[PDB]
């Protein structure tokens, strides 16, 4: 409810703040003010074209790394129970095995930008 | 050992982060078996009371359950009070 | 599945202990020569596939075929055997425990009991 | 049952729907197919919480883990096809026949 | 009641709407960062505080991912909007009016559906009565995951690292 | 399946413990060790009947042991358990680490105006036990009488008659 | 297709978390654990088909709890006399029921 | 791909297949799928081709969703029941969606397009492991669900998945292609006696696998991949074609071979159901299946084929790998008949 | 004590809409006031509308929403 009550607070105040700024000053559009910046130039080409992304694997080891912090996310509760030694040795597992997985992929190569 | 200090020595001189993260990697998996104080923080995880304690029916022959909170029987936090 | 489930059944065990007291096929045993005739064969086109002499090389392991086949055969008559004694185990018992499903039934004779005639002609 | 367990099948039966039906893009259908799983983690999570199931809560978190292990692989296979024809168009994947 | 949790499962339902019908992967992202973080206000009313943040952050994180992709994979020079094209503008309407039709008809009377039978009351009068005490159960539950499911834990490390090596061979190419 | 019975208005009327949180939370320990008797009998009727119906004396009489307590306190030590409860109450979490002076007050006035000692640390979390007359709970769940369970194996195993008799196989 | 590797080597892999009235953390209770554990005591070791033909009462016990089908059937009955009566005029909710009353701590 | 890399990905798949065979918990058994399709996948992408890299994405999408599907039946299933223990299913809804994602995984017609389209585009080891394993586990898991399988729908989709193998077998030329439809129509058999006996599914499994394996590795043998490179196998090795045409005549279901087991023990236990239209229509249907082994028998071994010039180099050179147990898979595959009351020990 | 004072609200919760149903429902055909909806005679915990149904939307978003939603 409170959090509701802030979030529209915040989310109206912005809106308001966009209406005004694209309401109360003098509006003078034509063709050249609106064209894409490219430093003075006319663009070549188009901004949609495909653009390519030389950490594609980092992203998708960053997907995977992200289930991992999302694993030891819970550790805090945890490290209150009673079976300490079972806890430790599946923390600790969880966490060699992340390791494993960086260094088996800094030593791939996985790291590496594409060239 | 010579092997050994040799590549301690140059992956000190090249790779002082890895040497320091597998360093505080093996130090977190050994000492753990090793400290005393395991055990204590196990007892002190069992000794807090989350839930209700609910009492047992008394059937006359439970010499080692308190009938009062503060008769002498029963466990004892003791060691917990001087820790 | 019919026997699985079956009461008291350890799992992951090829042959209980109760299967100790039935009759253990004999080494003679027509299926038991079977499984050697198949290992054999399975020497025999060894060598063919191989490109040696079909029936003079590799006698060491033509040997060791035939013994493979032969061990394995026994141990799966024996547990054949056992399930097949199980089964006859279980329909006895269940044919006792319900007389009034296996009931027993008056047994007339033929001349007692009336069949049509059909003349072939 | 509630109409919310109603509109979490429905979102469910969508997404299904979604993927079932390709347009242009391989890309668009693995979100339609990341979609399912994300109905099907808010179901088991409003079923688990209405039964006080409490060992139960940690199995939501391990549906997240392959999905996204899912996802990974999806993303494997996409960047492959588009390195190997231009566009992640599903109509290029017309080599093999039935 | 205030059908705050009906309100949201209705948002839910657009948000898969729209990435279902599949305007292009922009769109499709932020139709299900909205589903995502729809699911996550669903749940924080049901109780799971911390199963509705942890699936928000994964699916926060997860869609950045795609949009980096469709920058490079799957762009085309004029990329797709609801309005713009006339096939996902016709899934986009028939899934709201078909999700508009069975609201209106659940509101109105005990809707069966031809799988399963849905009764137009209170997401409140399902509750449970009864409390806990100076615990949360869901934070219990989930932190069992290490005292309990120690075999949950090794194939999902394994699943993981497993991953990490076949992400690695898929993109090997040569 | 039958009408669920319910105990009438009439009798679930009972002389209420109207103190605050903050109120019980000072006089807690001392509480838990003064009446610590009907509320044992409280606790193990409802752990045993698993019904509330059937453990309503015991929580009237739970009721009239605070009301007790509390008259004591008023009589002998009103006003250093006001201050010691005034000081709790002002914290947000209603922590005893704040108010270690007026719980010494209030524990001075207690000690030798009633001769009460406060319990230690890890004491009223003990389990102890209870004597009680009511009977144990028979059949708490009002479970029903179970399926009788199927004949075990019997007799001696004996090889197949006839073999598999499966088509022309004699073995 | 099964191979019962748990039940042979006497291992616990998920049998912990195969019901919602085994051992809990905190010894946190289930919803439902009593008609689960009466259901259970009721089907154990008499077979499936037994199981469902015998313990159905406990069965329906458990899925009522469950999922309150019968329950809502009866709230929505009684609210809608409720509220047929109240639209004539010929029903008075009473001052406790309509916030104007004092609770039971 | 490293060897390590690759005995580990196989290592993984054998791990999930044998986590759903002995997981006793509807989400372990969801992980041990995931976890097959997860490390099968690179296995189909192990030779790089745009054909391989097709195959695979088309059975990451199809696995994906039956993966979806099932998860669905099965949080269906908890909510009906509240239970995660694999046993028989509680709700009628979710066992048909079960159903329907165990039959797509299976590759059940309709969801058998899939296997031709994959299985040409893999190669033969690829396409061998695909079969026998990817077969193996959902198979066990229906096993497990049986009792409350719908038999109508069941049986559907196994005369369905009969009568289309048969079929695009009949039309095929390509090897791979002809084993797909072989395995589509050998699943449609299992599946049909399913409802009845998980034994005669397990024995038409075995039996099933053998047979195929001793194909698969027949052709990695002869390394042939189409009918006219089987075509002059005859002149290089003609003893792996009489041996591939006595596999075949085994397939076809004729007696006294081996494939003739399951068929008469299948169409005997449907038999005593008072099942008697379904074995005669899947018993004529078969022949269809007949047909397409003995042309490729035609082609192989009975009739000699046009060679070539460099065969003379090849006749000069010798096989070097040697293939494991291929002379057992040839045995087993044609000479078991008498061996049947076996089944018992297979209960 | 809080334990006993749950009880004695829950029951006379239960109690008052039990009698508010015997007067609403009244002129019924068939309907038995105070029926269960099990076969067992168990005590059963009230769900969440058998206490606060027949009740104010106020009191009813305090009872079912009021701890998740107080921050
Ligand atoms: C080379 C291999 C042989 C070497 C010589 C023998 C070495 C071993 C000597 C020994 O131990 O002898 C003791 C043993 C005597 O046993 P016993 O104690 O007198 O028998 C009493 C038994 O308790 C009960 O006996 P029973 O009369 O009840 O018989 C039971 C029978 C009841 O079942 C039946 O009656 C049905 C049988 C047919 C079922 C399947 C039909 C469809 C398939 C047809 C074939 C397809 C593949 C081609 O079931 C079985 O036997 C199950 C298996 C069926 C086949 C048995 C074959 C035995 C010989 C194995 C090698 C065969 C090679 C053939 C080709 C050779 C080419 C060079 O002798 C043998 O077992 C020798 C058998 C004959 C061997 C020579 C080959 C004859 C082939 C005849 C084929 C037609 C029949
Ligand atoms: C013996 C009767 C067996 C009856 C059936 C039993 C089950 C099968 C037998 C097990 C497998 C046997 C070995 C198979 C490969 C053979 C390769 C070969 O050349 O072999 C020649 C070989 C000698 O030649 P070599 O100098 O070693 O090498 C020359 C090159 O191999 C020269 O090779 P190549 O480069 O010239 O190769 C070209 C040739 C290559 O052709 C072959 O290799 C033909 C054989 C392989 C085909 C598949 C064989 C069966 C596999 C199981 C399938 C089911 C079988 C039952 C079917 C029933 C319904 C039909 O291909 C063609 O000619 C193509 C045109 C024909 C194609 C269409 C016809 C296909 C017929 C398929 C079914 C045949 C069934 C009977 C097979 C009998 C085989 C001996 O002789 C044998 O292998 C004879 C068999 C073993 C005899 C052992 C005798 C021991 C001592 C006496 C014991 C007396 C009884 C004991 C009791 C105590 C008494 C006192
Ligand atoms: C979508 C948001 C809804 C909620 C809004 C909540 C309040 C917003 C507060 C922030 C305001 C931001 C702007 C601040 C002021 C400066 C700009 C300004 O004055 O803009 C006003 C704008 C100014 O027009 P403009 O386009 O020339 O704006 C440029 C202004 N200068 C020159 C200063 C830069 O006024 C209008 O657009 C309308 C002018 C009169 C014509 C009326 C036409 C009819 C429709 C409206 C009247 C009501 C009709 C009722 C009947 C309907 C049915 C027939
Ligand atoms: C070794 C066999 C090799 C062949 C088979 C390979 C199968 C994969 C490897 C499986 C190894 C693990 C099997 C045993 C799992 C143990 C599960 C559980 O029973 O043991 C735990 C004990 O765990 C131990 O601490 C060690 C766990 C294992 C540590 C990791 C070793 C496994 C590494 C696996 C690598 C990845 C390969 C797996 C996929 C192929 C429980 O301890 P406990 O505290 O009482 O539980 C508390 C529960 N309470 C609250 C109810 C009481
Ligand atoms: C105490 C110290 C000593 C211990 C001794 C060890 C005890 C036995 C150990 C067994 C090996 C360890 C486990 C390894 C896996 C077990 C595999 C096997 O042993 O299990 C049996 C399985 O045995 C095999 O099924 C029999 C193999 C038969 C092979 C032939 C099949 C018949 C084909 C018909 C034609 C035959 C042609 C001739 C063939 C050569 C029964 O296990 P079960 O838990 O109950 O299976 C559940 C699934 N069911 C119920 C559907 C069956
Ligand atoms: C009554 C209408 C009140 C104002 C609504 C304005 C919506 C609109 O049509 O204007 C779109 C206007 C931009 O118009 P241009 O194409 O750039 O040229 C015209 C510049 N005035 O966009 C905005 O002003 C932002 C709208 C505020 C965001 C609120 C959304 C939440
Ligand atoms: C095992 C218990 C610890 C558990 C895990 C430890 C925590 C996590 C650490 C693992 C994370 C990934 C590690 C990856 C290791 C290999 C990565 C690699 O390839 O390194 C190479 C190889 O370099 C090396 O030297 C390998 C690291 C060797 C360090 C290991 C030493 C082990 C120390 C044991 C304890 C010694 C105590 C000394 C104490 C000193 C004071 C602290 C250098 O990288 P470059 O490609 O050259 O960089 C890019 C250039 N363009
Ligand atoms: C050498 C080349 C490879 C082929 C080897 C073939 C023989 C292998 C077995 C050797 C003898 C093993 C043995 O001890 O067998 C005895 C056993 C029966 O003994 P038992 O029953 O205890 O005695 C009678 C009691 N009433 O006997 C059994 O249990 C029978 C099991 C074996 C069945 C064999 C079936 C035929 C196998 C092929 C024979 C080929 C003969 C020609 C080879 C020519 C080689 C150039």
């Amino acid at each position: 409810m409170n959090i509701m009550l802030t979030l529209l607070t915040n989310v109206t105040l912005a809106s308001l703040l966009v209406l005004i700024a694209f309401w109360l000053p003098q509006l003078n559009a034509y063709s050249e003010k609106t064209s894409p910046y490219e430093c003075g130039f006319d663009p070549m080409g188009s901004a949609r074209l495909p653009f390519s992304m030389k950490f594609f694997l980092v992203a998708i080891t960053f997907l995977l790394f992200d289930l991992e912090i999302a694993l030891l996310l819970p550790l805090p509760w945890a490290s209150q129970t009673n079976n300490l030694k079972t806890m430790l040795t599946m923390a600790l597992f969880l966490l060699i095995l992340l390791a494993a997985s960086l260094a088996y992929e800094w030593t791939q190569k996985g790291l590496e930008w594409a060239e | 050992a010579g092997r050994i200090a040799s590549f301690l020595k140059n992956a000190w001189a090249k790779e002082p982060v890895l040497v320091a993260s597998f360093a505080i990697g093996g130090l977190a998996i050994i000492l753990p078996s090793l400290s005393p104080y395991t055990n204590y923080a196990i007892r002190i995880n069992r000794a807090t009371p989350y839930n209700y304690p609910v009492p047992l029916r008394d059937d006359g022959n439970m010499p080692d359950v308190p009938s009062h909170p503060q008769d002498p029987q029963g466990p004892s936090l003791e060691w917990l009070k001087n820790l | 599945t019919m026997m699985s489930g079956r009461p008291g059944r350890v799992p992951l065990q090829f042959l209980p202990n109760e299967a100790r007291s039935l009759p253990p096929p004999k080494l003679t045993d027509p299926r038991l020569v079977y499984m050697g005739f198949l290992g054999y064969c399975s020497g025999l086109i060894d060598n063919a596939i191989r490109r040696r002499p079909v029936v003079s090389a590799g006698l060491h392991r033509q040997l060791l075929y035939v013994t493979s086949f032969v061990f394995f055969g026994y141990y799966l008559l024996k547990r054949q055997d056992y399930m097949y004694a199980l089964r006859d185990h279980d329909m006895f018992a269940y044919v006792k425990s319900h007389p009034e499903d296996f009931p027993e039934k008056d047994k007339k004779t033929y001349g007692e009991i009336l069949e049509e005639f059909h003349p072939v002609r | 049952m509630p109409l919310v367990y109603m509109n979490i099948i429905m979102a469910f039966a969508i997404a299904l729907a979604g993927l079932l039906m390709y347009r242009s893009h391989l890309m668009s259908s693995l979100l339609c197919l990341e979609g399912m799983m994300l109905s099907l983690f808010i179901m088991s999570t409003l079923i688990i919480l209405n039964t006080h199931f409490t060992l139960a809560n940690m199995m939501p978190i391990i549906l997240l883990v392959f999905a996204a292990c899912e996802a990974a692989l999806g993303l494997s296979l996409l960047v492959m096809v588009s390195n190997t024809y231009g566009t992640d168009y599903v109509q290029n994947l017309n080599l093999l026949q039935c | 009641t205030m059908y705050i949790a009906f309100i949201l499962s209705t948002i839910f339902v657009i948000g898969f709407v729209g990435f279902s019908s599949k305007p292009s992967p922009i769109y499709g992202g932020l139709g299900l960062i909205v589903s995502g973080g729809v699911g996550c206000g669903i749940v924080l009313n049901f109780g799971g505080s911390f199963l509705g943040l942890m699936v928000f952050l994964i699916y926060l994180g997860g869609m950045l991912v795609v949009f980096g992709y469709t920058t490079a994979m799957a762009t085309e020079m004029y990329p797709e909007v609801w309005v713009s094209n006339k096939t996902v503008f016709g899934a986009f309407v028939s899934g709201l009016m078909m999700e508009f039709c069975m609201v209106y008809y659940a509101l109105k009377e005990e809707e069966v559906e031809i799988i399963f039978k849905f009764n137009g009351l209170g997401d409140w009068v399902i509750y449970d009565t009864g409390d806990s005490g100076f615990f949360s159960e869901e934070a219990m539950g989930i932190a069992a995951l290490y005292s309990y499911g120690t075999w949950l834990v090794i194939v999902t490390g394994w699943s993981l690292l497993i991953g990490v090596v076949v992400i690695m061979e898929i993109t090997r190419g040569n | 399946p039958g009408i669920v019975e319910l105990p009438t208005l009439e009798d679930l009327k009972v002389q209420e413990v109207k103190v605050s949180s903050s109120v019980l939370k000072a006089a807690a320990h001392h509480y838990g060790a003064q009446c610590d008797k009907p509320n044992k009998e409280f606790m193990l009727c409802r752990w045993e009947e698993k019904d509330p119906r059937r453990c309503l004396e015991e929580g009237k009489l739970v009721n009239q042991c605070a009301l007790d307590f509390f008259r004591q306190i008023k009589r002998h030590c009103a006003e250093p358990f006001t201050e010691y409860w005034t000081c709790i109450d002002y914290s947000g979490l209603q922590l005893f680490r704040h108010c270690r002076k007026q719980q010494a007050k209030f524990d001075e006035c207690v000690l030798d105006k009633l001769g009460w000692v406060r319990p230690d640390l890890g004491e009223l979390s003990k389990v102890t036990k209870v004597k009680t007359d009511r009977p144990l709970p028979e059949n708490p769940y009002h479970s029903r009488a179970r399926p009788e369970p199927n004949p075990e194996a019997e007799g001696d195993l004996k090889p197949a008659k006839h073999g598999s008799r499966l088509f022309f196989w004699t073995m | 297709p099964f191979f019962d590797v748990q039940k042979r080597l006497g291992l616990d892999l998920d049998r912990w978390m195969t019901i919602q009235s085994a051992e809990q953390p905190h010894k946190i209770p289930g919803r439902c654990h009593a008609f689960e554990k009466e259901w259970i005591e009721c089907a154990h070791g008499i077979g499936g088909i037994r199981a469902e033909k015998e313990c159905k009462i406990e069965f329906d016990d458990f899925v009522e709890c469950l999922l309150r089908q019968k329950t809502m059937k009866r709230l929505s009955a009684i609210k809608r006399q409720r509220d047929k009566l109240i639209k004539e005029g010929k029903y008075t909710p009473p001052p406790h029921h309509l916030g104007k009353e004092d609770p039971r701590p | 791909m490293n060897p390590i890399i690759y005995t580990t990905l196989i290592m993984t798949v054998m791990s999930g297949t044998m986590l759903v065979m002995i997981s006793s918990h509807w989400l372990l058994i969801w992980i041990g799928f995931e976890m097959n399709l997860l490390a099968m996948i690179p296995v189909l992408m192990k030779n790089f081709n745009p054909r391989a890299t097709e195959a695979a994405t088309k059975y990451f999408l199809t696995q994906a969703t039956a993966s979806m599907m099932l998860m669905m039946a099965i949080i269906i299933n908890l909510l009906y029941s509240g239970q995660w223990t694999i046993t028989k299913m509680f709700n009628p809804v979710a066992m048909t969606m079960m159903t329907m994602a165990l039959a797509m995984k299976l590759g059940l017609s309709p969801f058998h397009f899939w296997v031709p389209e994959v299985t040409q585009g893999i190669s033969l080891q690829a396409g061998l492991l695909l079969l026998t394993w990817q077969k193996l586990a959902p198979l066990s898991v229906l096993c497990q669900i049986s009792q409350s399988i719908n038999p109508n729908l069941m049986l559907t989709m196994a005369m369905l998945s009969i009568l289309i193998g048969g079929w695009g077998g009949l039309n095929q030329t390509q090897l791979r292609k002809i084993m797909a439809y072989s395995s589509i129509a050998h699943m449609g058999w299992m599946t049909a006696v399913l409802p009845y006996n998980t034994t005669m599914t397990i024995l038409n499994l075995l039996i099933y696998i053998t047979m195929t394996l001793a194909m698969f590795m027949l052709l990695i043998h002869s390394s042939a991949t189409t009918t006219l490179s089987l075509s002059h196998t005859w002149n290089k090795m003609p003893v792996i074609t009489s041996l591939m045409m006595v596999t075949l005549l085994s397939m076809g279901g004729l007696p006294p071979l081996s494939g003739f087991m399951p068929k008469w023990m299948i169409i005997q236990e449907m038999t005593k159901n008072e099942s008697i239209i379904m074995p005669t229509l899947m018993a004529m249907t078969a022949l269809l299946n007949l047909y397409f082994y003995m042309r490729l028998a035609y082609s192989s071994s009975l009739t000699m084929f046009p060679s070539t010039n460099n065969m003379k180099m090849k006749w000069q050179f010798e096989h070097t790998k040697q293939m494991k147990l291929l002379p057992t898979m040839i045995v087993l595959s044609t000479l078991v008949l008498p061996m049947t009351p076996a089944l018992s020990s297979l209960n | 004590l809080f334990q006993a004072e749950k009880d004695r609200r829950v029951l006379q919760m239960l109690r008052e809409n039990l009698e508010e149903e015997a007067i609403i429902m009244k002129d019924v055909p068939d309907w038995k006031v105070g029926e269960s909806v099990f076969h067992t005679t168990r005590w059963v915990t009230p769900m969440m509308g058998e206490l606060y149904g027949l009740r104010t939307n106020e009191e009813i978003l305090s009872a079912t929403y009021g701890f998740i939603w107080y921050t």
